[PDB]
């Protein structure tokens, strides 16, 4: 009876995930270019800092 | 009977979460990020070159303090380096070689690694002896180790070839939350930024959302067609990439709860390592089987850069907290940190 | 341009570089073997003749050191980490030779034969062990003699055509898993007759394993 | 351009006897 | 535990020949960098010699240089000191002083008990030799050098060293700033270029004794005439 | 044309040969990960290219007075030096060429037993100990390296040795015994050893691979042998020869010059034969390009 043990707790998994709450893909999709654009001065790969402030000169 | 029933209900349900995701899929990542300019071309130069360990070298990770790291080889060796001098601060030998992750406590107090020994053992870095020793050695889980990452200097969370991950107290030596729903050998995680969720790629092709307290798997992510290798959070931490066999890297969105970008070229064939955020999540960074290591960039999908330093396989790479560095590790058995210049 | 203590800092770095270098030229002078083969091949006689997750076994011979490596208790995907052992001096690949008209346990459709076979086909020509050589043992000899008197080799194999004896039923399936080596020429395959009561398998261990020394040397010194 | 019939030891010159 | 035992201590005479011991135990001898450190009586801290992890690098004190031996035994965990022509500036309680050189680590970590012999430059200023304390109350302790203890690397090298009566000096605050383990969270390091300040926050009995700076900049290592708390 | 033949053939040999010593050296300490870590074969390497790299960049210096006019234009001081720094680049390369086919004579036919002594630390003393034989075995050089009047104002750097009566049979027959006839004899022994031992008992000789091996050893064994051999002999052979020879002549003179130049090209074949004949080095350098 493993099998049928199994199936009722694949579709219990399947019922959460199917009650969550979805935003737009647009309006996540602006949350992450929103959040890249804010923090874009302060990344050193993006924005190479001068040598004077960079640790592996 | 009952089981024919059953299996035709999920079906139902995997259509009703596949329609609700279309439902929300009004827009696509390009077409809202097709208005910014691109990054450019990304240029890093090898500052630093890390000798020492003499086979592939599978796992790194980076200290808090963005100057300490830890590199685990299949020599047997645990080496913690000073990327700033390229000073060996510890060599801590392994009771296995067949090491496969290391982590980096955020406090620094404490390392970890595991291989096919099925054990994650902890190392403690500051005693009064002034030498490193075996804190822990945490046994339970039924796979090789593949990867592992400290929430505090008293839990971990691992992930093994078992299909399972598991959340472990390193007091009692007791892995107090067992994850399972993985129908294949999970390969990676990543903690979020809070350390409240954690996303796991398998070899089913799948990335699962789990909760760290409830215990529970909240989303599952599908779309790569092999093994994923690869896992990484966005640095806000509502989303994640994950590098897989079949040369792409995809970004799921955890509140769209569907993918929203691949990372994929013609000319790549070979699978994916190891991948990673910059400090902005601007910036892709991901290690593949060609021995290079390519900059995508993460709103565009366009590949801005490429870290070609290695004679062989880009195991694993890592970026430091503040963004300043990148560290790649490869089988041939060297380090190598990268930045950018003016 | 360091001070005080960044000078000692890096003589600490020496040091564990001296420590780093003399691991690797102890490692370098040990046998590292991979031990390979299907269910009931006879791969536990040989560890207890030459005596988790990855079981290591240590022996030394004629000033020899080995490290044996079973792998039989990883029941993940092998591809994740078979790539772990490359490198290693040679795999030892277990066969038995009884199980030629037997079929699988859970499956009861493939002969046990075949499978065997098909392992040491992904094995052989996997890609990270495209130049390392494999030591073949042939298990079970004397209970092969027996099966073969009864039940013919033509079971396993439709296209033999050979005597039904012990000395020519061997040679043919020797042949077979010799046959399968995709890569002839960076190769060697090294087959060897054990039995449940021989007692000359760690010293065809050792020969295989000085063959091997003596190719890696030859490599290494550039005449190859 | 000269007269090259000078006596030789190794890769040098030498008196001829 | 980590525990140092000097011996071979003892009267001699002008001239004379004495060897010192040091046996290591609880902690891995070999990796630790060890320091011999004397204290004339009712007098400083005067640090004598010093061996590195493996016995690569040796320094001396200008005033032992050329009599003075220093040596280590790793099988054994002995550290030795080899004394020649001793003179009566000699009379002093020598200290074993492990230090452990890497990046984040505490030198001059743990000292020794000491053993007593009897025969018959940056420049470190603390002019408050002592200062009335009372206990609960803030007190502030002062040092000052020469040179700019500052390196370009971003440390400060400066030390902080308590000497309760009776007792061997023990580690308060390494490189300026950093508290020592098992130190109380009440000592705080404070300074830059070459004024530094130990500040002491609710002052108990066991804060009595004799506070000492150390520049570890550069060898030869020198410290303050050191600042007595008493009550 | 003689006298544009002759420098051409030096200066190609110059050339050539530092470009391919040059490969050797750089390419060799890339592959080390921890140097002085299980590397002695690659010890051996380096420092027969570096003692060869030294040979060729002496050339030029020791055949200007053999080409131009016959003028030595550095002086007696630099002759002794030059002379005697030609000399040693020979004979610490000879040497370093004959302790390699030992150390590969050890690695084939003791694979085990050798491992106790085969280690980057002794092959870096054994190494240090040829440097100094080279510099006992040249000591007659330098210690009779003269400037030699010759007939006119011209003059040349030579040996002139205190009974060349007598003197001159002990100085070229213990050169040609130190530098060409023991060594021949050692390499020679050792690669007949290794290809009489270069397999094993069980291993299978039917085997394809097998037989492969043996082929592409014995193909590198004798080209080492014979460039040794051809680069050296007709060298050493006209120096016996002109122990009974009292007035050359210009065939004689031609002959010794060109042998000569083979001498040097030995210091020029020696880093080509390693690279073409060793199939790990060979793609490994085709991949780094």
């Amino acid at each position: 009876t493993a099998s049928i043990a199994q199936a009722r707790k694949l579709v219990e998994q399947l019922k959460m995930e199917a009650n969550i709450d979805r935003i737009k893909v647009s309006k996540a999709a602006a949350d992450l270019m929103a959040y890249c654009e804010a923090h874009a001065k302060e990344d050193p790969l993006l924005t190479p800092v001068p040598a004077s402030e960079n640790p592996f000169r | 009977s009952e089981l024919d029933q059953l299996r035709q209900e999920a079906e139902q349900l995997k259509n009703q979460i596949r329609d609700a995701r279309k439902a929300c899929a009004d827009a696509t990542l390009s077409q809202i990020t097709n208005n910014i300019d691109p990054v450019g071309r990304i240029q890093m130069r090898t500052r630093r070159t890390l000798r020492g360990h003499l086979a592939k070298i599978y796992a790194m990770h980076w200290g808090t303090d963005s100057r300490l790291l830890v590199s685990a080889s299949q020599d047997g060796k645990l080496i913690i380096w000073d990327s700033y001098t390229t000073n060996k601060v510890h060599a801590i030998p392994l009771r296995s070689s067949w090491v496969m992750t290391c982590a980096y406590a955020p406090s620094g107090n404490y390392v970890a690694c595991g291989g096919l020994d099925n054990i994650c053992s902890i190392y403690n870095l500051k005693t009064r002896e002034g030498n490193v020793r075996v804190s822990r050695e945490l046994a339970g889980h039924t796979g090789y180790l593949s990867c592992c990452r400290f929430l505090d200097d008293n839990q971990i969370v691992t992930s093994s070839g078992d299909t399972t991950c598991a959340l472990w107290d390193i007091e009692t030596g007791q892995q107090t939350t067992t994850f399972t729903g993985h129908t294949g050998d999970v390969m990676s995680l990543s903690l979020a930024p809070d350390t409240r969720l954690f996303v796991s790629g398998a070899c089913d092709a799948s990335a699962k959302l789990w909760d760290v307290r409830e215990g529970m798997c909240r989303q599952t992510f599908t779309g790569h067609e092999s093994d994923i290798n690869a896992i990484c959070f966005f640095p806000n931490g509502n989303a994640f990439a994950t590098g897989s066999d079949d040369a792409t890297c995809r970004l799921f969105d955890l509140r769209a709860d569907q993918e929203l970008m691949t990372y994929s070229h013609d000319n790549i064939i070979c699978g994916i390592t190891s991948v990673s955020f910059s400090k902005s999540g601007r910036l892709l960074l991901a290690g593949y089987d060609d021995f290079n290591c390519n900059v995508w960039d993460a709103l565009k999908a366009d590949r801005a850069g490429v870290l070609a330093g290695h004679d062989n396989r880009v195991s694993c790479l890592g970026v430091t907290d503040d963004g300043m560095a990148v560290a790649t590790g490869s089988w041939d058995s060297f380090l190598k940190i990268w930045n950018g210049s003016s | 341009t360091l001070s005080a203590e960044d000078k000692a800092a890096v003589e600490r770095s020496k040091m564990i570089d001296r420590n780093l270098r003399e691991d690797g030229e102890k490692a370098a002078r040990e046998v590292k073997l991979l031990l390979l083969g299907a269910g009931e091949s006879g791969k536990n006689t040989i560890v207890k003749q030459m005596k988790t997750g990855i079981v290591e076994t240590h022996f030394t011979f004629k000033d020899l050191h080995f490290k044996m490596f079973d792998v039989g208790a990883q029941r993940s995907e092998r591809k994740k980490w078979i790539h772990c052992f490359e490198g290693v001096t040679a795999i030892i690949f277990c066969v038995a030779l009884s199980d030629y008209d037997l079929v699988l346990a859970e499956d009861e459709e493939m002969n046990r034969m075949h499978a065997s076979m098909k392992l040491f086909d992904s094995i052989c020509n996997n890609k990270w062990f495209t130049d390392t050589s494999i030591i073949l043992f042939l298990n079970k000899k004397d209970l092969f003699e027996e099966k073969i008197k009864k039940s013919p080799l033509t079971i396993c194999y439709p296209e033999y055509a050979g005597s039904n004896t012990y000395e020519e039923a061997a040679a043919y399936i020797q042949c077979q898993f010799e046959d399968l080596n995709k890569r002839k020429d960076t190769k060697e395959i090294y087959t060897h007759f054990t039995c449940s009561t021989d007692t000359k398998n760690v010293q065809f261990v050792f020969d295989a394993v000085t063959d091997v020394i003596i190719k890696n040397n030859l490599k290494d010194c550039g005449l190859f | 351009d000269f007269d090259m019939l000078r006596c030789m030891l190794g890769r040098v010159y030498r008196p001829c006897w | 535990d980590v525990q140092l035992v000097e011996s071979g201590g003892g009267l001699v005479q002008p001239g004379g020949s004495r060897k010192l011991s040091c046996s290591a135990s609880g902690f891995a001898f070999s990796s630790f960098g060890m320091h011999w450190v004397r204290q004339a009586p009712e007098k400083g801290l005067e640090w004598v010699a010093y061996i590195s992890s493996g016995s690569g690098t040796i320094y001396y004190a200008d005033t032992v240089k050329g009599r003075f031996t220093i040596s280590r035994d790793d099988p054994k965990n002995t550290l030795f000191l080899q004394m020649t022509s001793l003179r009566s500036e000699d009379t002093a309680m020598y200290y074993c002083v492990r230090s452990i050189y890497y990046y984040g680590s505490s030198p001059f970590d743990f000292w020794g008990q000491g053993t007593t012999l009897t025969v018959s430059d940056i420049v470190m200023t603390q002019a408050t030799s002592s200062v009335p304390v009372t206990p609960g109350e803030s007190v502030s302790i002062s040092c000052r050098s020469s040179k700019s203890l500052l390196h370009s690397n971003g440390n400060t090298y400066l030390y902080w060293f308590l000497q309760r009566p009776g007792q061997s000096p023990q580690l308060l605050i390494y490189r300026m700033s950093n508290l020592a383990s098992g130190v109380p969270d009440r000592f705080s390091g404070s300074g830059s270029g070459t004024a530094f300040t130990l500040t002491i926050s609710r002052l108990e009995a066991e804060d009595v004794g004799v506070y000492y700076c150390m520049q570890h900049l550069e060898y030869p290592l020198t410290f303050g005439a050191g600042t007595k708390l008493e009550l | 044309y003689i006298n544009i033949i002759m420098p051409s053939v030096f200066g190609t040999i110059c050339l050539l040969g530092i470009i391919g010593n040059s490969t050797v050296i750089f390419a060799v300490v890339k592959k080390s990960k921890l140097h002085w870590c299980n590397n002695v074969p690659d010890i051996f390497i380096i420092n027969l290219s570096v003692v060869d790299l030294l040979f060729l960049l002496g050339m030029p210096f020791m055949i200007h007075q053999l080409m131009g006019n016959g003028v030595w234009h550095f002086g007696e001081t630099m002759c002794t030096l030059i002379t005697a720094m030609d000399a040693n680049s020979q004979f610490t390369s000879t040497y370093i060429l004959t302790a390699m086919a030992i150390d590969r004579y050890l690695a084939t036919v003791h694979p085990i037993s050798s491992t106790k002594f085969r280690k980057p630390s002794v092959a870096t003393l054994v190494i240090c100990l040829l440097w100094a034989l080279s510099f006992i075995s040249i000591t007659p050089v330098w210690l009779y390296a003269r400037l030699i009047p010759f007939p006119g104002g011209a003059v040349g750097c030579g040996i002139r040795l205190p009974n060349p009566d007598t003197d001159l049979y002990w100085f070229t027959l213990y050169q040609f015994f130190l530098a060409f006839a023991l060594p021949f004899v050692v390499i020679t022994a050792a690669y007949v050893r290794i290809l009489q031992r270069m397999t094993s008992s069980v291993a299978p000789a039917s085997q394809r691979s097998i037989r492969l091996r043996t082929k592409r050893v014995t193909r590198t064994a004798i080209a080492i042998c014979l460039v040794f051999f051809v680069c050296w002999a007709p060298y050493y052979v006209l120096q016996l020869t002109q122990l009974s020879i009292s007035r050359p002549t210009l065939t004689f003179v031609y002959l010794y010059n060109a042998a000569i130049s083979l001498g040097y090209a030995n210091s020029c074949l020696n880093p080509f034969v390693y690279i073409v004949l060793c199939e790990t080095f060979r793609k490994r350098l085709v991949l780094s390009v």
